[PDB]
């Protein structure tokens, strides 16, 4: 009882003004990601615990 | 001696009388921004003494003032800026409750969108289930009795027939007219679907 | 008539620079990874 | 149920995205991410990268 | 300028007893949804910002520390440890 | 109040004359300190028995005391000298390396 | 749009007060002032900080429960 | 839903009436208001050292055509103070302390 | 520096500390050569310029310096018992999760967290809501957990001195092996002479505190 | 890049448009107060 719509880009054929607006917002975005991955991985990989023994336990 | 006093006085006499001045300039932009996020442009654009204004309101509306110091016309006009004050929280208060009501029509309208959203393969629902149907109704309800309270302000009655009854007339073009749907949509479906060309 | 608008724009600039560095630690590295690839001295 | 219709490799959404995506996205990570990493890395190796091994690492029993 | 008439007219004469009822449902709905969006991002923002700080840095959460020196009690097998509160210095660089 | 704090207080005459001493007992005395390092480098050594090691340690101290002492006249001029400059210094390797070649 | 970064300080918030220009005057007076009690306390800390072990600075250790810390050999 | 969807209906009206009650409370409400003021004045009236000079000239301050160059001078003033006193109190130090290291 | 595996200890008299030199030589290479990857970071920090180093160095260099101090100790220390964590508990509770938290000892998933996430999956289910959104609620309280579980630097400081106390009594304890046989005949009679079982160095300070006080001179 | 990130956010996360203005301004003051509050840390 929903009224059923297509997606207006999966039936429409690339076109290249949407292809270049699509790839300007691609590199800003991942410029954008590019610097937030590079500072989560820094916070990530330097939040390890230190190495341990061959069988400690505590 | 009495330069607490004084101090006070003067302080709320002067920010009344500035938000008295700038309050119909305030109003009209409030007017003209749409119900939901009716404080829009604003905190964007210009606050124009807007939450200024408000918090100098609320203290009027719950502080008192000593008009010994202030002669006859300044007391005259500093009950002028707090009956403007007063009027201009009424208004406000009266945008927050068309706010909240565009704002329930709208997360209606973004739960139907929800479930037939290309992207939604979470859950898809080809047919409404009865508390979205019967909240609608609620909810077309409501509109049409607030519509009919607008009636002795045709501007205002327009406006919200033209902010809110936009949200319902997606809803409605959102579902189909089978079943039960008249049922939903027999108030809507009078005078008001018309004016969305429906 | 914005005055200073040189020193806004300076201001907005450094410190968008600033919280880069100091968020991310662009400038402070780590040479760990390649410390087993060198050649130790003495 | 979603008889999802899309007509492939001729969209939008499909091989064209797949091969525009990687060239697009990469440019800022690959247009200075590369040369700022090659300047911060060579900036500590002034005279060289090797390691004044200290504590010794010489000595075997 | 502008021609605000209708504006002007809506705001100078408005309804002081209009009010529509609230539903429940939606409006708890809707902020739920708000918080949703404010709790992760928000949070993750705000621990990140935090955290890296006190993760770059623990000296500076850690002001003061003890150090402990042991020594033996041969006759009753036990271990008699002495202490000293110090401060939390970046040793050896 | 995050750097070590300061134990024994040499002069800076004092700090540059054992620096110079240090760089030359390196270049002078290392297979006494790595003598040293190796024999206190087990945890018997390092803790248990500490007069396992005692040997070793007084070799690399006598050592030390002898490249710090500066007996031979050219030592001790290079080693003035070296000085005089790290005190302009309030460059200099050039004096370093030939204090060191003595 | 397509391009919306820019070095313009916002328009909303670059306003001005009705005395004047923005309080920053006084605000960065109070912010040194501030900072000269702060970072006067960290430099007096820092250089005025010596190490000395004399056998006294050493005190015998208790646990939370307060009575002797002491270990048995075999635990 | 089931008989269930009565729990969830009951689980809203009663969140939204908590929500009521907290934001209505006079004294709660009187002191969200006031956070409200405080965070508008510190939010829209930052400090900024850029701002709107409409006026003209001619009535404009001399305070805000110096305040860039005051609070620039200010700040620097500031840090080389610091960096002179650190260095002063550190030189001090160093021969108080030698002097009582005798 | 490196030091051979195979240890001299008699291993038949003194077995505590026989043992300690074989852990000890066990864990001595990939703690030195993690040590060295340090150093060697530190270094080149060091020969870093302007903002890049040589000017925030030292004091932006703190997690580097916590990490030696902690690798070095961790070298010190062969292997940790479990047994003696818990006597550190008498001094210090939850030494055994800042040693798990630091030392990566065992796998440590959010098991409060993912319990909490299990919870909000039982109100999905009850208001019925999307799968989707359950999970995401399900990670949320797991994702707090792990968030707050990580990046605990002063539980490093904890593990610290925890690990300066467990090589302090180490020391102590591995000294009175050695002259055990020596004191034997010493602690026979000295436990039929005096019934105590606190330490003479504690009762040494009260007699020559009360010869102090109360004697005739 | 925070009013671009509202806007893209507004734009393909159809959930992010469930919050009003009103959230988003506080959202917007509270990341503000958040970076001045770490720009002021990293440097004391």
């Amino acid at each position: 009882r929903t009224k059923l719509y297509n997606a207006a880009y999966f039936l429409l054929n690339n076109n290249e003004s949407f292809g270049h607006s699509f790839g300007i917002r691609l590199k800003i975005v991942g410029l954008n990601t590019w610097i937030v991955g590079y500072a989560v991985s820094r916070y990530y990989f330097s939040s390890l615990r230190v190495k341990a023994a061959q069988d400690e336990r505590f | 001696m009495s330069l607490v006093s004084l101090f006070k006085n003067t302080f709320l006499k002067s920010r009344v009388i500035g938000l008295s001045f700038q309050a119909q300039r305030v109003m009209a932009q409030m007017a003209k921004t749409d119900f939901e996020n009716p404080d829009e442009h604003f905190l964007l654009n210009d606050a124009m003494k807007y939450n200024e204004l408000v918090f100098y309101g609320r203290l009027a509306e719950n502080w008192s003032i000593n008009p010994e110091l202030f002669g006859k016309a300044e007391l005259a006009k500093y009950n002028e800026a707090k009956q403007t004050l007063i009027d201009f929280n009424q208004y406000h208060a009266l945008v927050q409750n068309l706010h909240e009501f565009y704002w329930e029509l709208k997360t209606i309208y973004l739960e139907l969108s929800r479930g037939v959203a290309t992207s939604n393969f979470h859950n898809k629902r080809e047919v409404t289930h009865s508390i979205i149907e019967s909240d609608i109704k609620n909810s077309i309800h409501k509109y049409i009795q607030l519509i009919d309270d607008l009636k002795d302000y045709p501007e205002w009655q327009h406006k919200v027939r033209e902010e809110i009854g936009y949200y319902a007339h997606m809803i409605y073009t959102s579902v189909n007219h089978d079943g039960n749907f008249p049922e939903i949509f027999k108030e809507f479906n009078k005078v008001d679907s018309l004016y969305y060309f429906k | 008539p914005i005055r200073n608008i040189q020193f806004a724009r300076y201001h907005y600039l450094a410190a968008v620079t600033v919280f880069t560095y100091f968020a991310t630690r662009c400038c402070l590295l780590d040479y760990k990874k390649y410390y087993p690839l060198a050649s130790v001295k003495k | 149920m979603r008889r999802i219709f899309w007509n492939f490799k001729t969209a939008f959404v499909g091989l064209p995205m797949f091969s525009l995506a990687p060239k697009n996205i990469l440019v800022y990570p690959i247009v200075v991410g590369v040369p700022l990493y090659t300047f911060i890395v060579l900036q500590n190796s002034v005279r060289g990268f090797a390691y004044f091994d200290e504590y010794d690492s010489d000595v075997k029993e | 300028m502008l021609d605000d008439t209708k504006y002007i007219q809506m705001a100078q004469k408005f309804p002081r007893n209009v009010s529509v009822q609230l539903n429940k449902k939606l409006f708890v709905t809707r902020t739920w949804f708000r918080n949703y969006y404010f709790v992760g991002v928000f949070g993750i923002f705000a621990y990140f910002i935090y955290n890296q700080p006190k993760i770059f840095a623990p000296f500076s959460g850690y002001p003061t520390t003890v150090a402990y020196k042991a020594q033996p009690d041969f006759l009753n097998d036990q271990v008699i440890f002495y202490s000293q509160q110090r401060q939390n210095t970046l040793k050896n660089f | 109040s995050i750097l070590p704090p300061l134990q024994y207080t040499y002069s800076n005459e004092e700090s540059l004359e054992l620096l110079i001493h240090s760089i030359k007992g390196n270049k002078d005395c290392n297979s006494e300190r790595k003598a040293f390092n190796l024999c206190r480098s087990t945890v018997l050594g390092k803790h248990v028995e500490p007069e396992k090691c005692l040997d070793k340690a007084l070799v690399f101290v006598n050592c030390f005391q002898k490249v710090r002492r500066d007996e031979s006249a050219a030592c001790q001029s290079a080693f003035n000298s070296t000085l005089e400059c790290g005190k302009k210094y309030s460059s200099c390797q050039s004096q370093l390396d030939a204090y060191l070649n003595c | 749009a397509r391009l919306w970064w820019t070095l313009d300080p916002s328009k909303y918030y670059l306003k001005q007060i009705s005395s004047g220009g923005r309080n920053e005057i006084l605000f960065t007076v109070l912010g040194v002032t501030a900072a000269y009690w702060y970072f006067g306390n960290k430099r007096c800390e820092h250089y005025w900080r010596r190490q000395i072990d004399n056998c006294q600075s050493w005190s015998r250790a208790q646990n939370i429960n307060g009575n002797n810390l002491t270990v048995k050999q075999y635990f | 839903n089931h008989s269930c969807q009565k729990v969830f209906e009951g689980f809203v009206s009663a969140l939204y009436d908590t929500s009521y009650f907290f934001r209505n409370f006079g004294p709660f409400k009187a002191t969200i208001h006031y956070a409200t003021y405080a965070n508008y004045l510190a939010q829209n009236w930052a400090p900024r050292v850029s701002y709107i000079e409409t006026s003209t000239p001619a009535y404009t301050l001399a305070k805000n055509k110096y305040a860039v160059y005051i609070v620039y001078g200010l700040i620097g003033g500031a840090l080389i103070h610091n960096y002179m006193l650190d260095n002063k109190a550190a030189q001090k130090s160093q021969q108080y302390y030698l002097k009582h290291r005798d | 520096v490196r030091l051979n595996l195979k240890s001299n200890v008699d291993q038949n008299e003194y077995p505590f500390l026989a043992k300690w030199d074989k852990d000890m030589r066990q864990n001595y290479e990939e703690y030195q050569n993690r040590i060295d990857a340090t150093t060697y970071h530190l270094q080149r920090s060091q020969r870093g310029i302007a903002v890049f180093g040589e000017w925030m160095y030292p004091r932006y260099f703190q997690k580097d310096i916590l990490e030696l101090e902690v690798l070095r100790r961790k070298q010190q220390l062969g292997k940790i018992y479990p047994e003696e964590v818990s006597s550190y508990t008498q001094i210090n509770p939850d030494i055994a999760n800042d040693l798990n938290l630091t030392f990566n000892a065992k796998l440590l998933w959010p098991v409060r967290g993912m319990t909490v996430g299990a919870g909000f999956f039982a109100f999905a289910h009850l208001f019925n809501l999307p799968y989707s959104f359950r999970l995401g609620l399900f990670v949320l309280p797991t994702a707090v957990e792990l968030a707050f579980t990580w990046g605990n630097k002063t539980s490093q400081f904890k593990s610290i001195e925890f690990m300066d106390y467990l090589l302090q009594y180490r020391v102590s304890k591995a000294l009175l092996e050695k002259n055990a046989k020596h004191f034997a005949e010493k602690k026979a009679a000295y436990q039929k002479e005096i019934n105590s079982s606190q330490s003479v160095q504690d009762l040494y300070n009260q007699l020559i505190t009360l010869v102090s006080e109360q004697a005739p001179s | 890049m925070f009013k671009e990130l509202i806007h893209i956010f507004r734009t393909y996360f159809i959930t992010f448009r469930y919050l009003k203005k009103s959230n988003i301004n506080f959202l917007k003051n509270l990341s503000y107060t958040l970076i001045a509050y770490y720009l002021i840390i990293n440097f004391m």
